[PDB]
């Protein structure tokens, strides 16, 4: 029944680009700038390319072409599209290397995405059918909804006091009917398993005599109850009585798209050397030195605090672009929020020196030079 | 040892021109 | 005239406004693009071109072959259809359709990111040497621009201190 | 997309009379081309290398870490390619004009064939044996061999991925291994810090591939097998290979200069 | 003068079930490696490296331009055959005890046969993925992925080393390992059984897939020493 006009548009490039995500949740009790925004912390809108043989005319497959001074001579072409038509008859567009090379930055880290466990470093990947699934059925039980990573239920703790109320009477109140009718459906199953046994030596689920036979024996036990609760309004676990509860369930996927590497269970074989023990170092950055309390440091554009171990304690104005150190990523995962937390630890020194011979600073080379 | 002090009475200077958390 | 109709007008409006006002296109997919980009935020920082060569790139997309289709790359948008495609023909749930679909993706980018390593040190164990990567290119530009500040943070200091002195009276030495 | 196109005199339909099976071209060309090809639009499918040349990208894609998947199947389509595209059906007559250019950079035109089949089975490995073609800005056109790892490219604007020598085996302790192993980390240096070592003249004009031998196994193993025993195998293979040289067409595309 | 030694279960006769025939492994081992072998009697007759087996000649012959034909033979010669030695006849269960250990460090068996199969699709050379156990900071049991190309020893004694027992044990940064498995992705063992590959049936991909489930995990725990939690 489409016209063909229309058969062509829904299938257009131009339509497919997502909707504006919603940007990184932060504290809404909490104060920010007004006119100053610096990058965030995961993308919110499409990165977009073209053809080296169009840039040169502006050309981006959008309302206009862009202006050639703010989108050519970079080698990585990448823009991001506000408005493809803003009320200033103009494309409001922006640099996307931000975000696009801060992609690549980590891929080449080589380094996949842990689920966080409280402090026997055991990891275990995100990309498991035992973890990794959104589908269920009313056959799950409470043990396989730790399992689960994507709730349609809110977490009570993180909700504001006033978001609190609007869900008990916007969305927790209306469905008291509905929930009698569960546990009916749950009831029809307490007599029936007074019939486990019955046949080795359901009924049609509605008794309005029963439901209310069974919650009144529940308010001695509030635990079993809210257990009871929660599969009803999927409710992400709170209380231990396990998949990281205490900070809250991800508002994404726990990998967040940035990359699906799975482990790190490898050893690069080096050239020369062979093998080696560790993964390749990488530079970092001091930021917000020790001497206000912590030490920040840059890695691959993400922030993550200090080793636990200077150029940290505080602040050199003599270093030049800097105080920057070597080491090693060992263990990256998403947070609560949508950030990406690198547990960072400091390097080794030989390691260093292995690096930086390939890359020809190393100013005393250790193969053949060295006699020791 | 006042040095000591009279480097770190920069450093906080600086540090205090990095607007930024 | 009477504008097309993309979605049923409200049957409850007795004397509704904007009747001559064109609607809104809204698809199907539109609910499952924003499920999936929320869920891998990060997959919009891969760069996708929109640009279109000669519009014919629908002409060889049967999505009940897999993801992997012809002319078009490998993207968030992909796992949309075919999540669609199972939803409709094998009558899939909204969420089970969504995890099969999602699945084939992550083995598919997995690969892509194992071949960039092992091509690179393959490289090399026969005498393969390569150019800058992005992460010295990206810390050297730091530098610069850290260099820069560290002169502005200077000057202004320099101000303020200055300004503290005019600004204590000073005007008789005793 | 990138598609697979017909070879050179009707192989894919017959294939050479005493080279190649036409079962053995059709899984030497036409099976393995093809995926390499499909492998490559994947990679390809949504970038500037979408409507690109296979050599274009063996360029562009050198130096780069991130896309070095990428020149693997592009020089592999292309090195593949260039191998077919110099057999012919029947043996030609070599040139008088190419005949006394390679006595006089080789000795004799057998003293070559032998240095190309030795250097083939020398390697040990899947690579290319190329017979390029050097001229410094003032001296003379001058030919020599070189051979490729799995997928090198002898064109100097891909210096990057040339190749040329295994460090497994050729970087030690002994006074050899010490001069390969500096050789290998002066490169890498350079090429990170981006000076050159070796001036180019600008075009890469300074070497030009004339003929081109895919030692790949897969070209081979099924053809003339294993070669236990020494009968058939990688020796025979090159062997065979020297009579089908269309050594008309490597004179045309030598280009040397007329001296005679 | 090393002969052909035999494979483990009449596998030139019989071959494997469902992963490879009968003639393949003649092409794979019966004819290749006599090749290899012959080849490399040539070069170590009447030479310290006569009767010396196969291990100490890649480790000993190792790194070096005036060796180099010996030691490419002598590895290939010995990968080879490491190959053929951990294949069983039928699919065999594997031990409590390593499947223990397996998830320790890879987090599923799934994630380990991803990433070896994974890493020998995404090769684009003919070489061999191994599964070696070291010992590192933080757990003493630890399995690692490792991948050799072309003639890649996966022993460390086969790779640059520093003097002051001159040789330093380990290469600049090195590990001790242990190998336990390897995969061969030479065209000799799967380009005639499973083909070129092309447009997705059989291929490369199907050849390292049916591997996996003709594994002797038997031989792979005994090797791995899951006892000794202090390798030196």
């Amino acid at each position: 029944g489409v016209s063909p006009g229309g058969a062509l548009l829904r299938t257009s490039r131009m339509f497919s680009l997502p909707p504006v995500i919603p940007p990184p949740p932060g504290n809404k009790l909490q104060m920010i700038s007004e006119r100053a925004s610096a990058t965030e912390a995961y993308p919110t809108h499409q990165v977009l390319t073209t053809f080296e043989s169009s840039r040169s005319r502006g050309d981006w497959g959008l309302k206009r072409p862009l202006p050639l001074k703010s989108t050519t001579g970079t080698t990585y072409p990448m823009v991001k599209v506000k408005e493809m038509d803003s009320l200033e008859q103009i494309t409001d567009f922006t640099s996307g290397t931000q975000h696009g090379l801060t992609l690549k930055k980590f891929q080449a880290l080589n380094i996949p995405i842990s689920t966080p466990s409280e402090i026997r470093p055991v990891q275990r990947s995100v990309f498991e059918a035992d973890t990794d699934v959104t589908a269920f059925s009313p056959d799950e039980q409470i043990q396989e909804a730790e399992k689960r990573w994507k709730f349609s239920g809110p977490w009570l703790a993180g909700m504001t006091p006033g978001e609190f109320k609007e869900y008990l009477a916007k969305t927790v109140r209306p469905k008291r009917a509905e929930f009698r009718k569960f546990i009916q459906k749950k009831i029809a199953a307490q007599k029936t398993e007074a019939a486990n046994r019955e046949l080795q030596e359901k009924p049609e689920s509605i008794t309005d005599d029963e439901v209310t036979e069974y919650l009144r024996r529940l308010r001695n036990d509030n635990q079993v109850l809210y257990d009871l609760v929660g599969q009803f309004l999927d409710l992400a676990p709170l209380k231990p009585p396990s998949p990281y509860g205490g900070r809250g369930p991800p508002i994404t996927h726990p990998s967040a798209g940035i990359s699906y590497l799975r482990t790190a269970a490898y050893l690069n074989n080096h050239p020369i050397y062979g093998p080696q023990k560790s993964h390749p170092p990488v530079q970092a950055r001091v930021l917000k030195p020790r001497r206000g309390n912590d030490a920040k440091i840059g890695v691959a554009g993400f922030v993550a605090d200090g080793p636990l171990g200077s150029v940290m304690d505080k602040f050199d104005p003599s270093i030049e672009g800097g105080a920057k150190l070597w080491v090693n990523v060992d263990k990256a995962t998403v947070d609560s929020t949508g950030r990406v937390q690198l547990t960072v630890s400091d390097a080794k020194a030989t390691d260093v020196l292995i690096a930086k011979e390939l890359i020809g600073d190393a100013r005393e080379p250790i193969f053949g030079s060295a006699p020791k | 040892v006042q040095e000591l002090l009279q480097s770190e009475v920069t450093s906080n200077n600086y540090m205090r021109m990095m607007r930024r958390r | 005239p009477y504008p097309i109709q993309h979605s049923p007008p409200n049957p409850r409006a007795r004397k509704p406004r904007n009747l001559f006002r064109p609607t809104k296109i809204v698809y199907p997919e539109d609910e499952l693009r924003r499920d999936f980009y929320r869920d891998h935020p990060w997959e919009l920082a891969r760069p996708r071109m929109i640009i279109e060569l000669d519009g014919k790139d629908a002409r060889f997309l049967d999505w009940s072959k897999g993801l992997r289709q012809r002319g078009i790359p490998l993207s968030g948008e992909s796992v949309v259809q075919r999540q669609l495609w199972l939803m409709e023909n094998q009558g899939m749930t909204k969420q089970e359709a969504y995890d099969k679909a999602r699945h084939e993706f992550y083995k598919l980018r997995q690969l892509e990111q194992m071949e960039r390593r092992i091509a690179v040190e393959e490289a090399r164990m026969v005498g393969g040497y390569f150019g800058k990567d992005l992460l010295t290119v990206g810390m050297e530009l730091e530098n610069k621009t850290y260099e820069s500040w560290k002169k502005w943070a200077t000057t202004e200091i320099a101000r303020q201190e200055s300004a503290r002195a005019s600004m204590y009276t000073n005007v008789v030495d005793n | 997309q990138h598609y697979l196109m017909p070879l050179r005199d009707n192989f894919e339909q017959e294939g050479i009379r005493n080279f190649l099976s036409p079962g053995s071209v059709n899984m030497a060309y036409t099976e393995y081309q093809t995926f390499i090809l499909e492998k490559l639009n994947a990679l390809v499918v949504g970038t500037d290398f979408e409507q690109k040349d296979t050599k274009s990208i063996v360029l562009a894609t050198a130096r780069d870490p991130e896309l070095a998947h990428v020149f693997n199947h592009a020089s592999m389509a292309h090195n593949n390619h260039f191998f077919f595209d110099h057999l012919s059906p029947v043996p030609v007559k070599m040139g008088d004009k190419l005949f006394y250019h390679i006595n006089e950079n080789f000795g004799s035109v057998d003293t070559l064939r032998d240095e190309m089949i030795g250097t083939a089975v020398s390697m040990f490995g899947p690579g290319f044996v190329w017979l390029v073609r050097t001229q410094l800005p003032g001296q003379p056109v001058a030919l020599r061999v070189m051979a490729t790892y799995l997928a090198g490219s002898p064109y100097p604007g891909a210096h990057w991925r040339r190749q040329e020598m295994d460090a497994q085996t050729s970087i030690g302790s002994s006074p050899q291994g010490l001069s390969n192993g500096q050789r290998f980390f002066e490169r890498s240096a350079a090429g990170f810090k981006g000076n050159k070592l070796e001036p180019t003249a600008p075009g890469g004009t300074d070497l030009i591939p004339i003929l081109c031998l895919n030692t790949w196994e897969y070209a081979w193993l099924r053809e003339y097998g294993t070669g236990v025993g020494g009968m058939g195998g990688k020796l025979a293979y090159a062997q065979s290979w020297w009579n089908m040289i269309d050594w008309a067409k490597v004179e045309e595309e030598a280009r040397l200069e007329t001296r005679i």
